[PDB]
DNA sequence: TTTTTTTTTTTTTTTTTTTTTTTTTTTTTTTTT
DNA sequence: AAAAAAAAAAAAAAAAAAAAAAAAAAAAAAAAA
């Protein structure tokens, strides 16, 4: 059938350079990603500051 | 450094000797006749020619002489209740064959012996067999690999090796790989291995051995039956020899009372020694039948009447109450609360007062430590379960009469 | 979905359709990469088998990434295998400790030291036969919280969020996707967790004495329409079929080895109806 | 020296070169190996049979056959001589002279998997007594039986075992795929005529055919094929016949009376008598087979009170019951306390009455119902 | 620069703890009256 | 609806597997000369 339908194992490692920012550059340099990153970081920092001022 | 000592111990370079006496031992001229009979009646002094085991000697000697002369190897299984001269007969056959091999009447052979009860694991059997060929102490994996290379690979001139396995049922486990390896190595042609296995249970190969292991164990069996009273009398009379320290009826009384219980030879040889030590105190040179009856009363003991006779007053009242509660409710396992109610009844009948329940638990713990009763931990008071370990007629004999 | 409670109290064109369905689901893959980039996890909950869809996602998209594919439908899977796999094969840190939460602590402390090193893991049937306890879901939700480790998973059972509380469901920052293919469950249901001919094939390998013993058992069972041990031992001893009683116990243990007669408490009941036993008794004549 | 010793030598119960009872099975295995050598395809095989049927003999004969010595490389592994279930990979590397980084079982497994993909020669891997590789999850046996499904592998493996349904009980998941299903092969137990031909071959191997007339061979072979059917018992009884005839007579052929006495061989203290009589009485006069040691001893004390015999105490009675259990008559269920051990009789009452041979005593015990 | 000593890390071996199998006993379900 | 068997499940003992610790062995660093 498949390479991963082995009767012995359950887990399959496809390690490619693992040792002891997922998207490409063509999506990040688009302006909507930068605008979404700025807006989400602004809203998250404001919510964190409100929670700090509540808990202090 | 002691690491050199352990390096030479694991390699077998220094012998494990023992400390010696600062005094020289006694001579046989300074001993009495009763001391000489006590020394000959020791179970450790095995004779050269065993009485009553001549047919078993012929059977084992025919098997081992055939397996040595045919240069093939095989397996035998002897069995019987303890004290019936199994290991003594097998090692006597081995000593006779080694005497015949030292005088060029037989092909030579190497005799290894292991005991299943001198090992902590069955895998350590491999450590002992390899310790009897070379003398080195290694791990069991390396020892098993070296034994496998020795017994599978043919190499002239290989000599016949007779392997004795005492207490085979201690080598049997869930997987049965040590016993399968010891019974599979004779089946190969390149190994001149003769495995003689000694055990107690007669139905051992069909009870707890797998089908391949009892398939390789074979059908050549030998059963060492227990000794009758004539045979125990002949054993003890041959131990005493030309002395007259024992009577002719004292040996018969020991034989009749030992052959009816177990058929053991160690029991007769220890009861005769105890009779000798009793007769040594009474300043008589012979062992009469009264010393034998005293030794048979002491060695075949029954001291649960004297224990109940030597208990205190409240403990004997408690022992009456457990039996009365067993009679009343019918069942054998009684809780502490009904036993304490019967305690109050019996103590009000006798007119004496009893301790509170906290000290009645101490009486119950004292009787349970001595195993006159079987009791639980006292953490669950008034609901702990009590069995009467002694019989109910024993209390009514110990307290009435 | 609204289940009505009263029932508890009173108690071709298909292939082209599936091809269009799979092309529609293969359209969602750059959106899945954009969603997995922002910290969410992917959960699929359709009817059919989502094995091939996740495998094609691993081939077509995550071809160069560190991907641990876990088959949750595997009946001999354990959390020790997955944690040993992450600590040993990806991180080169040997065997994970026997405490699994300590192993997840070790994995978080080791993935904190390597940013821009993302471990993807694709779990077919997250509700699998060895992941339906609460501890394995706690370990998987603790793994999914790490910003380096990303998760895709399949859901097939109907009672799956009964073991996800709100802490596990906030650790599992899921993005739920309705990937309803219509593929049958061939790879998921094939494993170990999901006759008179067998009796005749076992009876072919018997010897003569075992044949007579089972003949006596079936003849008594069909005469009296289980049987005791004593009358069976007397019947084997009168026909000289056995030497002792322990050989009968060995032959009956050999019969119970092959599921031919059933022992009870010794009662010996053959667990096949009387009519097929009558046909088998007439078969030897 | 003489001919009884020569028969005792040549029967031998050990490895032989000629296998007269296994002539269709060896040809079937030869057809298997030839069809997988000429087509150059891999395959699993599972041989199973009763202990003593000739499976190891067939595969050890085919592993010395020179016609398969050039085309394929033969590796034999006995699975009882391996230190662990996960250690077999290392032994296989030891059997294949592989170069491993080592010191973990996964490295030996990856060395085997790298060897099986680019091997210059087809491998024949025989695993004898494969039931020792069965465990809880059985990762090792499922890894071994999957090497036919490896990409480009040419390994063909034989697994030898005793149970007919090992691959149907402990290897069920391999039935999920038709490729990974091992081909079954059962070795049937030997009939009467096959054991007669084995005996005649072994006796003609050293020209000692005059010692055995045909009628004792037919009687012994009919008895062995009736009871068990394996050739180890056949050679053991055929050797015990000549080793009782040699010790008895010391040329006279072995008659039917001596093999009859050998086949009837193959196929008492007083307190132990009073123990067994009391257990027979308590099993007769009560439907409850739950008999403890204290409950048996309390009836035994009354029994020896009625015979005017000084009975043992509990401490010697327990040893008496254990010494009767060594004969196989009883079975003792052990508990926390020795009073609560459960004695279970495992013989018929006719067998106990025959083994005692003391009818005037046991007839008096069973008439003494009042002491129960 | 070469040799010998003492530290450090790896690998093997033994011990202890946890898990798994196996036997026994109970216990809730099912059939008969 | 109760009495009695019966199969399923729990308790417990016993054996094995795995983890942990301790010792042996090999590699590395630092002193001896
Ligand atoms: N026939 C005999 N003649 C003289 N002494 C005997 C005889 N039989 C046994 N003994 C003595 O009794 C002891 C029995 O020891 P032995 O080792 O032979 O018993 P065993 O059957 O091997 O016991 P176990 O089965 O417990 O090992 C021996 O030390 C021996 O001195
Ligand atoms: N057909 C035969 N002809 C002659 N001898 C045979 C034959 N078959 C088996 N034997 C003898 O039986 C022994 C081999 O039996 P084998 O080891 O093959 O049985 P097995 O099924 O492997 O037993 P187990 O299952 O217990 O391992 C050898 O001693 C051989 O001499
Ligand atoms: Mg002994
Ligand atoms: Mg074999």
């Amino acid at each position: 059938m498949d390479p991963t339908i082995s009767v012995s194992k359950g887990c399959f490692v496809y390690k490619n350079g693992a040792t002891r920012s997922l998207l490409g550059k063509e999506v990040v340099q688009q302006p909507f990603y930068e605008e979404y990153r700025k807006a989400w970081n602004q809203i998250n920092d404001h919510i964190a500051d409100l929670q700090h001022r509540s808990y202090a | 450094t002691p690491s050199q000592k352990m390096k030479k111990i694991r390699a077998g370079e220094l012998s494990p000797s023992m400390q010696q006496r600062t005094d020289l031992p006694a001579k046989d001229s300074s001993k009495s006749e009763l001391q000489l009979a006590r020394e000959q009646l020791h179970v450790s002094v095995v004779p050269k020619s065993l009485p009553c085991r001549e047919r078993e000697f012929e059977n084992i000697y025919a098997f081992l002489e055939g397996k040595i002369q045919d240069q093939c190897g095989g397996c035998m299984y002897v069995s019987g209740v303890p004290g019936t001269g199994k290991t003594a007969t097998v090692t006597g056959v081995i000593r006779t064959l080694q005497r015949m091999a030292k005088q060029n009447e037989l092909p030579a052979f190497e005799y290894l012996e292991i005991n299943g009860m001198r090992l902590t694991e069955p895998r350590q059997a491999y450590v002992q067999i390899y310790k009897q060929l070379t003398g080195k102490t290694v791990s069991w994996e390396q020892a098993h690999a070296l034994l496998e290379k020795r017994f599978t690979t043919p190499a002239p001139r290989r000599v016949t090796t007779v392997l004795l396995v005492d207490e085979l049922d201690i080598l049997c486990n869930r997987r049965q790989d040590v016993v399968y390896n010891l019974l599979d190595w004779p089946t190969k042609s390149a190994a001149k291995l003769v495995v003689v296995t000694i055990a107690n249970t007669m139905d051992l190969p069909e009870r707890l051995l797998m089908g391949k292991v009892t398939s390789r164990l074979g059908l050549t069996r030998l059963t060492f039956q227990p000794y009758s009273h004539k045979q125990l009398q002949e054993i003890v009379t041959a131990r005493l020899g030309g002395s007259e320290t024992f009577k002719g009826e004292a040996v018969q009384l020991v034989a009749r009372k030992v052959a009816a219980v177990s058929g053991d030879a160690r029991r007769a040889l220890d009861i005769c020694r105890r009779a000798t030590e009793i007769a040594d105190t009474a300043a008589v040179k012979c062992v009469t039948m009264l010393h034998v009856q005293q030794a048979l009363a002491e060695m075949i003991a029954s001291a649960k009447v004297q224990a109940i006779r030597n208990c205190s007053r409240m403990e004997q009242i408690f022992l009456q109450a457990i039996a009365a509660e067993v009679t009343r409710t019918g069942v054998e396992e009684t809780t502490f609360m009904g036993v304490y109610q019967q305690v109050e009844t019996i103590a009000a009948f006798m007119g004496v007062t009893f301790p509170p329940p906290g000290r009645a638990l101490r009486l119950c713990s004292k009787l349970g430590a001595e195993r006159l009763i079987i009791s639980e931990h006292s953490r669950n008071d008034l609901f702990q379960k009590i069995l009467l370990n002694v019989s109910a007629d024993d209390i009514h004999y110990a307290l009435r009469v | 979905f609204v289940p009505e409670s009263d029932g508890y109290f009173h108690s071709a064109e298909h292939e082209g359709s599936i091809n269009a369905i799979m092309e529609e689901y293969r359209s969602y893959f750059p959106k899945w990469m954009c969603i997995l980039n922002e910290g969410f996890n992917i959960l699929l909950y359709g009817l059919g088998s989502k094995h091939q869809l996740l495998q094609s996602f691993h081939r077509e998209v995550l071809h160069k990434q560190t991907v641990l594919v876990v088959n949750g439908f595997f009946p001999s899977l354990t959390i020790k295998d997955m944690l040993d796999s992450i600590t040993s094969d990806i991180l080169d840190a040997g065997i994970s400790p026997a405490n699994p939460h300590e192993a997840v602590d070790m994995i978080e402390e080791e993935f904190a030291l390597i940013p821009e090193t993302h471990l993807f893991l694709i779990v077919h049937n997250l509700d699998g036969a060895m992941l339906r306890n609460v501890k394995a879901q706690a370990i998987l939700s603790r793994l999914a919280r790490i910003p380096n480790i990303h998760l895709l998973a399949s859901i097939d059972h109907i009672n799956t969020p009964l073991l996800w509380d709100q802490g596990k469901l906030c650790s599992f920052n899921f993005s739920w996707w309705d990937c309803t293919t219509m593929l049958p469950y061939t790879n998921e249901t094939a494993f170990e967790n999901s006759a008179l001919s067998s009796m005749r094939s076992v009876f072919s390998s018997l010897t003569t004495n075992s044949r007579g013993i089972y003949m006596l058992i079936v003849k008594y069972q069909l005469k009296n329409k289980g049987m005791p041990f004593r009358d069976l031992y007397s019947s084997c001893r009168e026909a000289f079929l056995v030497s002792s009683d322990l050989a009968l116990r060995a032959q009956l243990t050999e019969f119970l080895d092959h599921k031919l007669v059933k022992s009870k408490r010794e009662q010996l009941t053959i667990p096949i109806d009387g009519a097929l036993l009558q046909q088998f008794l007439e078969e030897q004549e | 020296r003489n001919k009884y010793q020569n028969a005792r030598r040549v029967l031998n119960s050990a490895e032989t070169q000629n296998l007269p009872g296994r002539e269709s099975q060896l040809q079937e295995l030869r057809e298997f190996f030839s069809n997988h050598l000429e087509s150059q395809t891999s395959g699993s095989l599972y041989v199973s049979g009763q202990p003593g049927t000739g499976k190891t003999a067939c595969l050890s004969l085919l592993l010395r056959d020179p016609d398969f010595s050039k085309r394929l490389q033969r590796v034999y592994i006995n699975c009882t001589s391996i230190a662990s279930v996960g250690a077999v990979y290392k032994k296989l590397c030891t059997e294949l002279q592989l170069k491993v980084s080592g010191r973990t079982e996964r490295d030996h497994l990856e060395a085997i998997q790298r060897h099986l993909k680019t091997a210059k020669r087809m491998l024949l891997l025989v695993l004898d007594e494969i039931d020792q590789l069965c465990t809880s999850r059985q990762e090792v046996l499922y890894t071994i039986f999957e090497w036919p499904a490896l990409p480009g592998s040419r390994i063909l493996l034989v697994g030898i075992a005793n149970s007919l349904d090992l691959t149907d009980r402990a290897l069920m998941r391999l039935n999920a795929r038709c490729e990974l299903k091992p081909r079954l092969m059962h070795f049937p137990p030997y009939s009467k005529q096959q054991i007669v031909e084995i005996f005649k071959s072994r006796l003609a191997e050293a020209e000692v055919l005059d010692v055995f007339p045909p009628v004792t061979l037919q009687l012994l072979a009919a008895k062995v094929s009736a009871i068990s059917g394996d050739v180890r018992r056949a050679l053991d009884i055929g050797r015990r016949v000549v080793e009782i005839a040699e010790q008895q007579k010391r040329l006279k052929p072995v008659q039917v009376t001596q093999v009859a006495a050998v086949l009837n061989k193959v196929y008492f203290p007083l307190q132990q008598k009073l123990m067994l009589c009391t257990l027979v009485l308590m099993l007769r006069n009560e439907r409850n087979k739950d008999i403890s040691m204290g409950r048996l001893h309390e009836v035994y004390r009354r029994v020896c009170a009625k015979r005017n015999i000084l009975a043992l105490d509990q401490a010697e009675f327990t040893g008496t019951v254990d010494l009767v259990e060594t004969r196989g008559i009883l079975r003792i269920m052990r508990k926390k306390e020795p009073r609560l051990h459960k004695v279970l009789l495992q013989w018929d009452e006719e067998e106990v009455h025959a083994a005692l041979s003391d009818k005037q005593l046991i007839a008096s015990i069973l008439s003494d119902t009042a002491c129960l």
